[PDB]
């Protein structure tokens, strides 16, 4: 069967420059390649078919080329929305196969986290549950510190983080940080912060609220 | 029309089986072949087979063990994917695509997540995220909503059902307990809220439930 | 000149073939007669005999398809080449 080798796996580029994904087959295959993009939690989208063909609804900042083993998938001028995986697919012998993809990395300018917290909602309490939840939202590099502290102290217990890949609408990162406890936990206590330490500033950025 | 429909997902005891299915829609043709592809988390697209509706032959993947059987019904323009003795091995997003018999897939269904688990089915609790009186708004405003105690996977969140979708971002899923948990973030100019509405719909595919919730400033 | 007769039947036989030659095809690793479009040309080639090594089958049944594409073609020319001697 035809091995599609898709190498680098990951390919970082800077706003508006022009980029190009490899893919190898382990034989001749004509021009019988075509490239799908798959966004995070999307599904697959034809791109171009057939190593050079143009698919309707595509913009025109997409194009393929090669025959043969080597071909060739560029984006003139990348933008947020490329953020994805590509994959190359071939049709040449049975059974058709796919490469491994790669994923489009954009390297923008750097950009603090938004930081915002949220006291648990009476209906949660309600239900004799307390989560405190704290966004850290669009920042840019990735990298990213969160700290929670309960009555001036760091709290560590009950903390469970998210990170979401790069944003496909401006390059960005977020990530959530929830502090779960018990009603009666979470009763006994006044303040409760979140502190976010961010290559952007040497000083964490902290938000807080007291339960009354 | 959405070309290919597939239920949002499924969830299967170690060892059982399930039968997904796939209702197609738009121009067919003697020549159409569906394939189905396999996509484990974080992974590549795996093909699994195909079949040609037409004739009902159906072709496999030689190089994995084969845990499909692929049927189709005419009549209702359906295809069917029929994946036996399932292992955790076999969790993943499972795709149907649609091929006119000349080489690619002109179009995808939306894809089913399959999640082998002994684990029974909860409905997801939908709680309202809104800033304290202490903080300070900017020009903007961030609201949200938290999402906890639900399995299997997945579940969908949209904002005032779909209808916003700018400044929104749904965190990824994290698993204790064997119950999952996300929230998702929603950021609108500060004046129009609490003046405009922002509600999340939150839909959880494996228990058949859709639930809204609306955003109000704290008493 | 009822040669047309075999034009007709030909130009199905081409496309019948095309269409079980990719069903007989596929399933085989390492086929490439596995789309409509190009077995269609493959039959041509192989209706008319000229057979390039472009593209052919490798299964029983494709083979079984070719053989027929073949004969019908050989079988298809030769009318309408007599035919084309005795208007003339
Ligand atoms: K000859
Ligand atoms: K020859
Ligand atoms: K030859
Ligand atoms: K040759």
């Amino acid at each position: 069967d035809i091995l599609l080798t898709q190498s680098p796996a990951i390919l970082s580029v800077s706003p508006g420059e022009r980029v190009s994904f490899s893919c190898r087959a382990s034989q001749s295959i004509g021009t019988d390649i075509h490239w799908y993009q798959q966004r995070t939690n999307g599904s697959p989208r034809l791109l171009i078919k057939y190593a050079s063909e143009s698919i309707s609804g595509i913009p025109s900042r997409f194009s393929g080329s090669g025959s043969g083993t080597d071909f060739t998938l560029s984006i003139n001028s990348v933008e947020s929305e490329d953020i994805a995986n590509y994959y190359c697919q071939q049709s040449n012998r049975w059974p058709f196969t796919f490469g491994s993809g790669t994923k489009l990395e954009i390297k923008r300018a750097d950009a603090a986290p938004t930081v915002s917290i949220f006291p648990p909602s009476s209906e949660q309490l309600t239900s004799g549950g307390a989560s405190v939840v704290c966004f850290l939202n669009n920042f840019y590099p990735k990298d990213i510190n969160v700290k929670w502290k309960i009555d001036g102290s760091e709290r560590q217990n009950g903390v469970l983080n998210s990170w979401t890949d790069q944003d496909s609408k401006d390059s960005t990162y977020s990530m959530s940080s929830t502090l779960t406890l018990t009603k009666d936990e979470y009763e006994r206590h006044n303040s409760y912060t979140c502190e976010a330490t961010h290559k952007t500033s040497t000083s964490p950025i902290v938000k807080s609220f007291n339960r009354n | 029309q959405v070309q290919l429909q597939q239920p949002g997902a499924e969830l299967v005891k170690p060892g059982a089986s399930v039968k997904l299915s796939c209702k197609a829609s738009g121009y067919t043709f003697t020549s159409d072949w569906i394939h189905w592809v396999k996509q484990r988390p974080g992974h590549g697209l795996e093909w699994i087979g195909e079949i040609i509706p037409s004739y009902g032959r159906a072709n496999y993947n030689e190089k994995i063990q084969k845990k499909a059987t692929l049927t189709a019904d005419k009549s209702s323009s359906t295809a069917f994917m029929q994946l036996s003795s399932l292992t955790s091995e076999d969790s993943a997003v499972y795709y149907c695509a649609r091929e006119r018999g000349d080489g690619y897939f002109a179009v995808w269904g939306a894809g089913t997540t399959v999640t082998v688990s002994s684990a029974k089915t909860t409905p997801p609790s939908v709680y309202p995220l809104a800033p304290g009186s202490a903080a300070q708004t900017n020009s903007m405003v961030t609201l949200g909503c938290l999402v906890k105690g639900y399995f299997p996977e997945p579940v969908t969140v949209t904002w005032n059902s779909g209808s916003l979708s700018s400044g929104v971002h749904t965190f990824p899923a994290v698993l204790q307990s064997d119950l999952y948990t996300l929230s998702s973030s929603v950021t609108v100019p500060s004046s129009s809220w609490p003046s405009e509405t922002v509600t999340c719909n939150v839909a959880h595919p494996a228990s058949s439930t859709k639930v809204d919730k609306k955003i109000v400033p704290r008493d | 000149r009822a040669a047309g007769a075999a034009t007709v039947l030909l130009v199905i036989v081409l496309l019948a073939g095309s269409y079980l030659a990719v069903l007989a095809e596929r399933g085989a690793p390492g086929a490439q007669l596995i789309t409509y479009p190009r077995a269609l040309w493959w039959s041509v080639e192989t209706a008319t005999t000229v057979g390039y090594g472009d593209l052919y089958p490798v299964t029983l049944w494709g083979r079984c398809v070719a053989v027929v594409v073949m004969v019908a073609g050989i079988t298809s020319f030769g009318l309408v080449t007599a035919a084309l001697a005795t208007w003339f």
